[PDB]
C-alpha cells in the first residue's frame, strides 16, 4: 500500500461483469500501460473541452522512411508523453522497418515507472497538497 | 470518514527521551562532571563516545514503545477485554427495586401493554384485654371500646395488567410470567399476593363536525378516533440505543435501571402513562379541532355511558374511580358535514386507515430490539517486549558482530573482543528488563489473577556466545529462574502486590483495610498470603456482589 | 405518472386565472356518480374553459 499515488481507475475497453454488478478496474502499472494505449489512439482535436490531447503520428502515413522522419517521430512521441503522462520517463525509442514490400514501420517504446510523485499527477489523496502545477 | 493527506512535522525538538541530540548533550555533560580528570578526549574516534551514542539510540527505541496506545498494549491474542474491564452492559445496570423498575420489568412480557403496581392493605384486629389477634372483628366480642386495636400490613403487592388480547381475563401464561419474575427479583421483606387484569369505566362522546369541502372524511374519522383513544389510555414505546442518544440522554442515564432485552423505555413516558382520574371537554375539543380538515365542531358532549341516557347535565368533567382505566363505550358517534350537507362514511375504508396508522408502530418496537449496545475500540497484538542486543550497533572492526573477526588478526584480538562482550552485557540486561516489564502490564492489573512477581527480566539470546559468557547457562532456558537469580530479594512482592490490589479495589469505591488486623485473630504470619488471595477473589466476583444486594 | 391528481392541478390553475372556482364538484358529483366522477369532472372543467 506504498504505491498508492499511481492510483486506481476504469479499464480502457470497459468490461461489465454479470457475476457481480461491477465494471472492471485497473491499478498501478497496469493502469499506466492502458493510459499509453489511450493517448496514442486518439487525435488532437477529438476531445470536447480538451482541444490539445492526443498525437499526430498519422502525418507520416504514405511517406518514405529515412533519418529525417525518424527524428521527427521521436520528437512527436516524447512531447505527447511530457504533456499527458506524468507517471513515466521514456528510456529508448527504437524505429525499424521489418518489411521490404509491405508498408510497415515498427516502433518500440521502452520506459521507466517513476518512484516519486509528479506535480502533474491528479490522484485524489495526493494532489490536494502536492499538485502545484 | 474520508482519507486525509499524510505528512511529517519538521520541528524535531522535544528535550526529552525521544530527542537524540538532547540525550547526547546531556551524556557528555555528565561525563565531564564525573570524570574529566582522566577522560578528556571527546572526539568521534573515541570508543567511549561511540558507546554513548549507541545507548542514546536504544533509549529512543524504548521511549517510542512506551507511547503505544493502551488499546494495543493490553490487547488479548483473541481480541476482547475479558480480564481487563467490565463492560457497561455488565457494570452499570441495577436490579429492580423501585416502582418504575417493576413497571419496566413486567411491561416487557409479550402481550402486556402496561402495568400498574398497587399496595395491599391486609387488616389485623386485636384484643387488648387478652392479647390476641385475628383477621376477624370477632376478636373484639365482649370488649370495651378502649380495648380494641387494628394494624395494617406494610409490604404486600397487587399487580394490575393491561393486555393486547382484549379478553375478559388474563391468560394463565401471563400470570405465571408475572409471578415468576416477581419472585425471581424481589426486595427483602416484601411479597406478591395477586396479579389481575385492570378494571375499566366506559365514556361516551357524541359530536357534529364540519370539515373542509376538499377533505378525506374516512381518514379524518380514523385519525380523530385514534387520538381520543390515546388521550384516555397512553402507553410507552421501545427505542433503539441510537434513538436514546439522539434524545439527549447519556450513558449513566440510559443504563440507570434494569437492562431490558426489548429496547429502551423512556422514564418520562412511563411516568406519564398512569391511570387517568379525570376526562374533560376542553381537551377532547382540542383533539378534534387540531385534525387537518376540521373547521367547526358544532355540537359536542361527554357523558358517562349509561342506559336511559335521556336529558342530563353537560358533564364538563368526568371523574374516574381510583383503580379503573377509562375506555370509549363503542356507542359513540360523529356526524360529518360539508357546509350544510351531511355525508356518509364506509366502514371498510376507515378500518383500513386505522390499521395502517397503528401497524406502523409495531415496526418500530421491533427495530428497537437490535441496537442495544455501544462500540468498544479494538487493538492488535504484537509482543511489545521484543528486544535486540546493542552489540549489533557497533562496527565490524570492534569484532562483536555475527561475522566474527578474521583469523589473521591473531588470538589476542579475539580475546579482547570476548572481554568487550562481557562488559556490554551490563547495559543490555537492564534494557531487556524494561522491555520485559511492558509485556507484563496486562498481568499486573488483571481482574482475574495477578502475577507473583513485580519485577521481571529476560534471557538474551541474539549474542553468539552467551553459552560461554555465563557461568551457568541453565538460567538462560527459563526467565522465571533468571528473575529469581538476578533480581531476587530486591522485589518486595508482598508490599507491592498489596498496593496494586488496593488501587484496583478503590476503583469500585470499596475498602479492605480491616483485614489487616482482623485476620490476626485467626492466623499468624500466614495472613499475608491469605489476604492477597481474598482480595483477588473479591475483584473477580464483584459484578454480582455490587448488584444483587 | 399520477395523471388524475396532476391533471386537476393544471386545470385548477388555469381556471383560477379567470378568478373562477370549481371546488364544489369535489363532493356534489358524489351524489350522482361513484368512482367515475374523476373522469367526468375533468371533462367538465375543460369545457368550462
Amino acid at each position: 500500500k506504498s504505491k498508492d499515488f499511481l492510483g486506481t481507475g476504469w479499464g480502457f475497453p470497459p468490461e461489465f461483469e454479470t457475476s457481480i454488478g461491477q465494471v472492471k478496474t485497473t491499478s498501478g502499472v497496469e493502469d499506466i500501460q492502458k493510459s499509453l494505449e489511450i493517448l496514442f489512439s486518439t487525435k488532437i482535436g477529438e476531445r470536447i473541452m480538451q482541444p490539445t490531447y492526443g498525437c499526430n503520428l498519422d502525418e507520416l502515413l504514405f511517406s518514405p522512411i529515412n533519418r529525417t522522419l525518424k527524428t521527427y517521430v521521436i520528437e512527436l512521441i516524447k512531447n505527447a508523453i511530457l504533456y499527458h503522462e506524468p507517471r513515466i520517463d521514456p528510456e529508448k525509442i527504437d524505429i525499424t522497418q521489418g518489411n521490404e514490400i509491405e508498408g510497415e514501420l515498427l516502433i518500440h517504446l521502452q520506459y521507466i515507472v517513476r518512484a516519486t510523485n509528479s506535480r502533474k499527477n491528479m490522484v485524489y489523496p495526493f494532489y490536494l497538497e502536492e499538485g502545484t502545477n | 470518514t474520508l482519507n486525509k493527506h499524510i505528512s511529517i512535522p519538521k520541528d524535531m525538538s522535544s528535550k526529552d527521551d525521544l530527542d537524540f541530540h538532547f540525550l547526547r548533550e546531556e551524556g557528555i555533560r555528565y561525563i565531564k562532571e564525573l570524570g574529566s580528570n582522566f577522560w578528556t578526549d571527546y572526539n568521534t574516534h573515541d570508543p567511549g563516545i561511540t558507546m554513548l551514542e549507541v545507548l542514546c539510540y536504544a533509549i529512543s527505541d524504548l521511549g517510542n514503545r512506551i507511547n503505544i496506545p493502551i488499546e494495543d498494549l493490553i490487547a488479548n491474542e483473541e481480541g476482547g477485554v475479558k480480564g481487563q474491564f467490565y463492560k457497561v452492559q455488565e457494570i452499570l445496570p441495577s436490579a429492580p427495586t423501585s416502582e418504575l423498575d417493576l413497571r419496566k420489568l413486567f411491561i416487557d412480557i409479550e402481550g402486556i401493554k402496561n402495568c400498574w403496581i398497587k399496595r395491599e392493605r391486609v387488616t389485623v384486629f386485636a384484643d387488648l384485654k387478652n392479647q390476641k389477634l385475628s383477621y376477624e372483628k370477632t376478636i373484639w366480642e365482649d370488649l370495651k371500646e378502649n380495648q380494641k386495636a387494628q394494624f395494617d400490613l406494610k409490604g404486600l403487592y397487587r399487580i394490575l395488567v393491561e393486555t393486547e388480547d382484549a379478553d375478559k381475563v388474563l391468560s394463565e401464561s401471563l400470570e405465571k410470567a408475572v409471578f415468576t419474575k416477581f419472585h425471581a427479583n424481589r426486595n427483602l421483606c416484601e411479597d406478591l399476593i395477586k396479579v389481575e387484569k385492570v378494571a375499566t369505566e366506559p365514556i361516551s362522546v357524541c359530536a357534529n363536525v364540519e370539515v373542509a369541502p376538499e377533505a378525506d372524511e374516512e381518514l379524518i374519522h380514523a385519525q380523530i378516533l385514534i387520538a381520543i383513544e390515546d388521550y384516555l389510555a397512553p402507553s410507552p414505546r421501545h427505542y433503539s440505543l441510537k434513538q436514546m442518544v439522539d434524545k439527549g440522554y447519556t450513558m449513566d442515564e440510559i443504563f440507570e435501571g434494569p437492562f431490558l432485552e426489548n429496547g429502551f423505555i423512556d422514564t418520562v413516558e412511563l411516568k406519564a402513562s398512569e391511570l387517568r382520574k379525570e376526562v374533560r371537554l376542553s381537551d377532547i375539543i382540542n383533539i378534534i379541532m387540531s385534525i387537518d380538515g376540521v373547521k367547526i365542531v358544532k355540537e359536542i358532549t361527554l357523558g358517562n355511558c349509561d342506559e336511559n341516557d335521556g336529558i342530563e347535565n353537560n358533564q364538563w368533567v368526568i371523574c374516574i374511580p381510583e383503580n379503573k382505566k377509562p375506555k370509549l363505550c363503542k356507542k359513540t358517534t360523529i356526524n360529518y358535514f360539508k357546509g350544510i350537507l351531511p355525508i356518509n362514511l364506509n366502514p371498510v375504508r376507515v378500518d383500513n386507515h386505522k390499521s395502517k396508522i397503528l401497524a406502523s408502530r409495531l415496526e418500530n418496537d421491533l427495530k428497537a430490539k437490535d441496537d442495544l449496545e455501544p462500540a468498544i475500540p479494538q487493538g492488535t497484538f504484537a509482543d511489545w517486549g521484543e528486544y535486540s542486543s546493542i552489540q549489533h550497533e557497533f562496527p565490524e572492526t570492534y569484532g562483536i558482530s555475527d561475522i566474527g573477526l578474521p583469523p589473521k588478526l591473531g588470538v589476542k584480538r579475539a580475546v579482547l573482543a570476548r572481554q568487550l562482550k562481557g562488559y556490554l552485557l551490563f547495559f543490555d540486561q537492564i534494557l531487556a528488563s524494561y522491555f520485559e516489564h511492558l509485556s507484563k502490564i496486562k498481568s499486573l492489573l488483571s481482574l482475574d489473577q495477578g502475577p507473583s512477581f513485580t519485577y521481571f527480566t529476560q534471557a538474551i539470546k541474539d549474542i553468539k556466545d552467551v553459552e560461554e559468557l555465563f557461568k551457568d547457562p541453565t538460567l538462560l532456558e527459563n526467565d522465571e529462574e533468571l528473575t529469581k537469580s538476578l533480581i531476587g530479594k530486591l522485589d518486595d512482592t508482598i508490599e507491592r502486590r498489596n498496593q496494586l490490589m488496593d488501587h484496583l479495589i478503590a476503583r469500585f469505591a470499596e475498602n479492605f483495610s480491616s483485614y489487616a488486623f482482623l485476620m490476626k485473630f485467626l492466623y499468624g504470619e500466614s495472613t499475608d498470603e491469605i489476604v492477597l488471595q481474598d482480595k483477588q477473589s473479591f475483584l473477580r466476583e464483584y459484578k454480582e456482589i455490587s448488584r444483587e444486594r
